[PDB]
């Protein structure tokens, strides 16, 4: 494959992961 | 409903104060962690894209 | 026995009128802080 659509979905998935680790620890070793 | 309870208004006050210093504790605790989200955020500036961390230091 | 209790209340409510009114003012304004801020936080954890 090697197309963009991977490495974008990628950093969506990332980033969309990043936003639920910060939300679950700003209402929260 | 505390007059008719038959006790004085001193323990409302006393847990006016509690409630006050426990307020104070969460708005400190609350404080932190923006502080240190905020930390987060310009360190993940820093290390993606230098145009926005140089915004907020010298333009703001 | 009534009575004294009802002229301990008055004088407890007397010696402390404008204190009971800041401290209500307080704890009002505190509750609003903190309704406010749990608002804040479920629309950002809802956004995000």
């Amino acid at each position: 494959m090697a197309d963009r659509l991977t490495q974008l979905q990628d950093a969506v998935n990332s980033l969309a992961d990043q936003f639920c680790n910060a939300i679950g620890v700003l209402q929260q070793a | 409903e505390y007059i008719d309870q038959g006790r004085n208004p001193q323990l409302y006050t006393k847990e006016c104060l509690e409630r006050a210093l426990a307020k104070n504790e969460q708005v400190k605790g609350k404080i932190d962690t923006m502080k240190k989200f905020k930390s987060l955020l310009i360190q993940e500036l820093s290390k993606v894209f230098p145009e926005d961390m140089a915004k907020y230091r010298s333009i703001r | 026995r009534q009575l004294f209790v009802r002229l301990l209340a008055l004088v407890k409510w007397a010696n402390d009128a404008g204190k009971v009114e800041k401290c209500a003012m307080i704890s009002s304004f505190l509750d609003q802080q903190a309704i406010l801020f749990v608002d804040t936080a479920d629309r950002l954890a809802s956004l995000a």
